[PDB]
């Protein structure tokens, strides 16, 4: 199988450096250039550079010259991208892509690199209680508020994944505090508020935080 | 340095024909234009190379065509899997991306408001949440009013991806205040506007 496997997500302070790895398999690693493309959350794709795995020769985008270094280790078919002097706007998913010429036909799954002065922190989970203010027709709305965590991502399930219909989990927002926040909501029949319990399950792996929060009227 | 794609957003129903445009840069040759698809949480996926040749495995409803600087990606019959973001590429230059969304009938939002929890108030902060549920199109406006005074700069909003079942959007707007500020005021309200609403909808509560 033809595959590119990248190293895990990183969390860095501004001014630090990160080295991402990209191991190829299923093809001759030295017969194709390897490119690095990054994508900031909610934004477009940005080409960084390429490396010729057979020569080590490189070519970097102008805005990365002197900060980035791409290398390879053919004995283990791995490509490396080191970005130094990290700044917050370097927060992005970094992809390695095989260069079938200038066509990127094989991609890695990406590596999230977060650059912020914030320290890893688990979320506070607060209920968004239902009431008359959250009732329309026979349909009520309830949710959980996952506030002040760093870095991305968090996952939210309801009743351990037994409740899926009507669920809306919003993309995280980066608050001016440097911490993230999101809410998860679900609409249910207003008659089941007295018979069916509702628990949101929040998991924030980066800080190994697991919180179950019962949401009551 | 960034290629131009049009439109920014294309709204169509499944089974319709989609045409996306990309204007290559004149400084560099255009014979090597490529198109990519990207779905949420996934790496981009090569669709078209050489301006008009399909990548392996790509269904034949995708086709490419191009002159010297104007290139087009055509999807003949949109399947529900085809709605995503599409990028063009020319050497080291990527396009700004075009989002292909499902077009449905206009649906006005259902507005709900949530006060802060007593738990959060114990810590010294108060978050008020205004929920706009299952609406279309994506454009909406939320205005916060505390004791009938317009707020600004203390709210952030988030929007879901298009719902896979009913193709609607949902929007969250969170007003953040300190406990002290929150307890100085009485009425908290969010006013919602949307092309499906004949008049603004207001939801409020009394601390």
């Amino acid at each position: 199988q033809v595959q590119l496997v990248q190293s895990g997500a990183e969390v860095k302070k501004p001014g630090a450096s990160v080295k991402v790895s990209c191991k190829a398999s299923g093809y001759t690693f030295t017969g194709y250039y390897m490119h690095w493309v990054r994508q900031a959350p909610g934004q477009g794709l940005e080409w960084m550079g390429w490396i010729n795995p057979n020569s080590g020769g490189t070519n970097y985008a102008q805005k990365f010259q002197g900060r980035v270094t791409m290398t390879r280790d053919t004995s283990i078919s791995t490509a490396y991208m080191e970005l130094r002097s990290l700044r917050s706007d370097d927060t992005a998913v970094y992809y390695c892509a095989r260069g079938w010429g200038w066509y990127f036909d094989l991609w890695g799954r990406g590596t999230l690199v977060t650059v912020s002065s914030a320290s890893t922190k688990g979320p506070s989970v607060f209920p968004l209680a239902p009431s008359s203010k959250s009732t329309s027709g026979g349909t009520a709305a309830l949710g959980c508020l996952v506030k002040d965590y760093f870095p991305e991502p968090v996952t939210v399930s309801w009743n351990s994944g037994a409740l899926t219909s009507g669920v809306h989990t919003f993309p995280a927002v980066l608050q001016s505090s440097g911490l993230y926040s999101l809410s998860s909501v679900v609409t249910v029949p207003s008659s089941s508020l007295g018979t069916q319990t509702y628990i949101c399950n929040v998991n924030h792996k980066p800080s190994n935080t697991k919180v179950d929060k019962k949401v009551e009227p | 340095i960034v290629l131009t794609q049009s439109p920014g957003t294309l709204s169509l129903s499944p089974g319709e024909r989609a045409t996306l445009s990309c204007r290559a840069s004149q400084s560099v040759s255009s014979s090597y234009l490529a198109w990519y698809q990207q779905k949420p949480g996934q790496a981009p996926r090569l669709l078209i190379y050489g301006a008009s040749s399909r990548a392996t495995g790509i269904p034949d409803r995708f086709s490419g065509s191009g002159s010297g600087t104007d290139f087009t990606l055509t999807i003949s019959r949109l399947e529900p899997e085809d709605f995503a973001v599409y990028y063009c590429q020319q050497y080291e230059f990527f396009g700004q991306g075009t989002k292909l969304e499902i077009k449905r009938t206009v649906a006005a939002p259902s507005v709900f408001i949530f006060p802060p929890s007593d738990e959060q108030l114990k810590s010294g902060t108060a978050s008020v949440v205004c929920l706009l549920n299952n609406f279309y199109p994506r454009e909406a406006k939320v205005q916060w009013k505390v004791d009938n005074a317009l707020q600004s700069g203390n709210s952030q909003e988030s929007v879901t991806e298009q719902d896979s079942k009913d193709s609607t959007y949902s929007l969250s707007s969170t007003l953040t205040l300190s406990k002290a500020d929150y307890e100085k005021h009485k009425v908290y309200a969010c006013e919602v506007t949307h092309q499906g609403l004949s008049s603004p909808v207001t939801k409020s509560f009394n601390r």
